[PDB]
């Protein structure tokens, strides 16, 4: 019947069923244990909370990702976390249900055929199949033509694609996401005298990225702004009643996408990475890879983040030639839209994984078919 | 084609004459009890003073008592899973609410019937029998929920026949889509200190309500 | 109608709505017929109860329910 | 739908296009059922190959055009207007439906291929083939000489010759009823 499309990242999860237009279960993806001693009796039974209800109780719980830089690391942990999409989230029965999955570009072999191994062995599902998550971008966007810049909660990446074909000499693989970002915040944060040290407290941060950081159209003109004044000033609330103060650092985490030196990294910035991914593409596609320029992600919704890769891009291409930026206001879910697409798509119903040639080829058929 | 539709409240209509032999009438019962005590704090329901409230902590602990008894009958033909240690810890918990809400009734009624009703006269007497119940009921929606999974998830197995499991004689609805893009407001200049979203919890009677029937 | 298209689901899910929503009124309408009966049969109690508990809990869900669009 | 970017159509707003997208889609799936029959009876060549090759492409387009347009209708209610008050959001929609175009302009005339050159074959009998319905125009004959104008004194930079793209409406104007 229905076909379940699960696309999992580092920082959050998707899910639901192929043919549908939005995901039926979206949390975060953190397991976390208590820490802390328990007196009253009955209550300390439980030892593991995933999901939601782990977020809920950040107070006596140890945070931990499973998923990090886009590479699986805790297989337990991983294992919790499917379970508890497919019976406590979307309450289906694995076994008549296939599935897919998503996986980033340049990742290592054996992240995709030990998930492929538990899905047949242990949940027994009837096919599967592993696709790309910048591909699946463009699926989404109604194009067959362009170059996707996807940036999610652990890696970012470039896939140029020229009528439906990939040029995979071309792709780009940047370690360098909004999780890194979290991070260099709250050491930035120091400076006025706030610190947060704990895991629970880094959702916290989290949280004042998204509701309080932007993209500076030019750096060095909004930092003499910034000093001169008091206008760019604005107050968040703690959960315990305090109230901080940001300044500058609004602007100053956002910009290591385009410098990443703030952090120490040697490699260039997401401006001028793309258009060495173009220029490395033959000349006659240059002129339709310059237009068609497709971002996707949560990484990818600041405020003025559109504008201001337009402009660096404007200042490296030829002045004779146009350069266009794609920013649907859906783009946090666009890999998943692209899924069910893919899915419930009629012609694709030929080269799913069926069970029986996982049972021929073992976990190695995954590469020959699912590219 | 209005006519042969009246079946769907015939079979739903029908799950109210078992007295107390299935868990999700059972549990639906504790949560029509708890609203009406939730809605004694505002004095609009049909409790109209403290001893309705005793008495209401009285039914619900001993429906309490019931709950645990069908959850771990239950839980014991199911094979040790992940599935199984949730229900334990549920039930343990149904258990510590269930003798809280007893012993404090108790002290609540000989504390009226001694100081006279002026000294329990304000509300804030009330206030820790409303909270166990509330607890009780989370803890009973929690432990209806692994217990309809953990039934679904085992249900070919050995022992499991001559059982009225929830898997059998229920079904639940499929979740709700999510909004693609979070909505838009003029908050920004009507407010200017951001704050975190405080977090939905799950209210009892959604999380009831969607199991079916056939 | 070559793939599975959303907008029949969407249907689907309205209907089913629509269907739930009339159902209810349906039962309103049940239990004034059966209580305004000055007659009363044996097998006509058990139906009643079963009926003013059906549309007690229909009631609270729908109360419940319409709390949520407000802040 | 092409016309609605300069704001001179039947179409008014971006709730036009939506509905307008689903029409063409649903149209779509039709074509693929008419041009399969054709392909099913004609015995295996290179024609049938290449009518084959576009069947795929139009189940694709057809379906991003029914998934895609659900989501913009979604946008629409949750946000409001003004999230898709700028166009951007309409060339989404317009980009794949002149792209199912090409390829239906392509299967068309490879669909008729076949019905011509296999017409007497075995197997076309109860049809409604266009080699019993439609005749094609002769080609225009080609210019012998591309005439030079005085523009090109104006330019010092000598750019490459642009690339004539077929117009569906021109494409499909050479078909003649017999
Ligand atoms: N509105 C926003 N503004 C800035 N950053 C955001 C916003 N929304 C999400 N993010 C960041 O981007 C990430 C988005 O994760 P998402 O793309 O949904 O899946 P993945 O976990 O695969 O990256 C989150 O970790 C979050 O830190
Ligand atoms: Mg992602």
């Amino acid at each position: 019947t229905t076909a379940l499309v699960c696309d999992n990242g580092s920082g959050l999860v998707k899910a639901g069923f192929a043919g549908d237009d939005a995901p039926r279960a979206v949390f975060p993806s953190i397991v976390g244990r208590p820490r802390h001693q328990g007196v009253m009796v009955g209550m300390g039974q439980k030892d593991s909370y995933v999901g939601d209800e782990a977020q809920s109780k950040r107070g006596i719980l140890t945070l931990k990702y499973p998923i990090e830089h886009g590479i699986i690391t805790n297989w337990d942990d991983m294992e919790k976390i499917w379970h508890h999409t497919f019976y406590n989230e979307l309450r289906v029965a694995p076994e008549e249900h296939p599935t897919l999955l998503t996986e980033a570009p340049l990742n290592p072999k054996a992240n995709r055929e030990k998930m492929t191994q538990i899905m047949f062995e242990t949940f027994n599902v009837p096919a599967m199949y592993v696709a790309i998550q910048a591909v699946l971008s463009l699926y989404a966007s109604g194009r067959t033509t362009g170059i996707v810049l996807d940036s999610g909660d652990g890696v970012t990446h470039n896939v140029p694609i020229y009528e439906g074909y990939a040029l995979p000499h071309a792709i780009m693989r940047l370690d360098l996401a909004g999780r890194d970002l979290t991070d260099y915040l709250m050491k930035i944060l120091t400076e006025r005298g706030y610190s947060f040290v704990t895991t629970a407290e880094r959702e916290i941060v989290r949280d004042i990225k998204e509701k309080l950081c932007y993209v500076a159209l030019d750096f060095e003109n909004e930092m003499a702004t910034a000093a001169s004044s008091s206008s760019l000033e604005k107050s968040y609330e703690l959960p315990d009643g305090q109230v901080i103060t940001i300044g500058n650092e609004r602007f100053r985490c956002p910009e290591t996408l385009f410098q990443p030196s703030f952090i120490g990294m040697e490699s260039a910035g997401i401006h001028e990475t793309t258009y060495n991914s173009i220029m490395k593409c033959d000349i006659d596609i240059r002129k339709d890879l310059y237009a068609n320029n497709v971002m996707s992600g949560g990484t990818t919704m600041y405020p003025g983040i559109a504008d201001r890769m337009q402009k660096e891009i404007t200042a490296l291409a030829p002045s004779t030639m146009k350069i266009k930026i794609i920013a649907p206001p859906e783009r946090k879910y666009s890999v998943w839209i692209g899924g069910s697409i893919l899915a419930s798509l009629s012609t694709f119903q030929q080269m799913w994984i069926t069970k029986q040639e996982y049972d021929e080829a073992g976990p190695s058929i995954v590469h020959r078919k699912c590219f | 084609s209005f006519q042969e539709e009246k079946s769907k409240l015939d079979a739903e209509v029908s799950k109210w004459d078992d007295s107390g032999n299935d868990i999700i009438v059972l549990a639906k019962q504790m949560c029509m009890i708890m609203m009406e005590m939730t809605d004694f704090t505002r004095g609009k329901g049909p409790l109209k003073n403290t001893s309705d409230v005793i008495s209401a902590a009285k039914k619900i602990a001993e429906a309490g008592s019931r709950m645990d008894k069908l959850g771990r009958t239950i839980a014991d033909h199911c094979p040790d899973s992940a599935c199984k240690q949730d229900l334990l810890a549920y039930l343990q918990r149904i258990a510590l609410y269930c003798h809280q809400l007893n012993i404090c009734s108790k002290v609540k009624a000989e504390v009226q019937n001694l100081g006279g009703e002026l000294v329990v006269s304000g509300v804030d007497s009330a206030m820790s029998l409303i909270q166990a119940a509330k607890n009780l009921m989370n803890a009973v929606v929690q432990t209806v929920k692994a217990s309809y999974v953990a039934s679904t998830k085992y249900q070919k197995s050995q022992g499991m026949a001559s059982l009225n499991l929830p898997a059998v004689s229920w079904k639940m609805k499929a979740p709700e889509k999510k909004p693609l893009v979070k909505r838009e407001k003029q908050d920004e200049t009507q407010t200017k200190i951001k704050r975190a979203s405080q977090k939905k919890h799950v209210n009892p009677v959604q999380a009831l309500s969607e199991f079916k029937a056939m | 109608s070559l793939s599975p298209d959303p907008w029949k689901r969407d249907a689907r899910e309205k209907l089913e709505k629509q269907q739930q929503m009339h159902i209810v009124d349906m039962l309103s309408k049940e239990i004034h017929e059966l209580q305004n009966k000055v007659d009363r049969t044996a097998e006509e109690s058990d139906r009643l109860r079963k009926l003013m508990l059906e549309w007690q809990f229909q009631k609270r869900l729908q109360e419940s329910k319409q709390k949520d669009e407000d802040d």
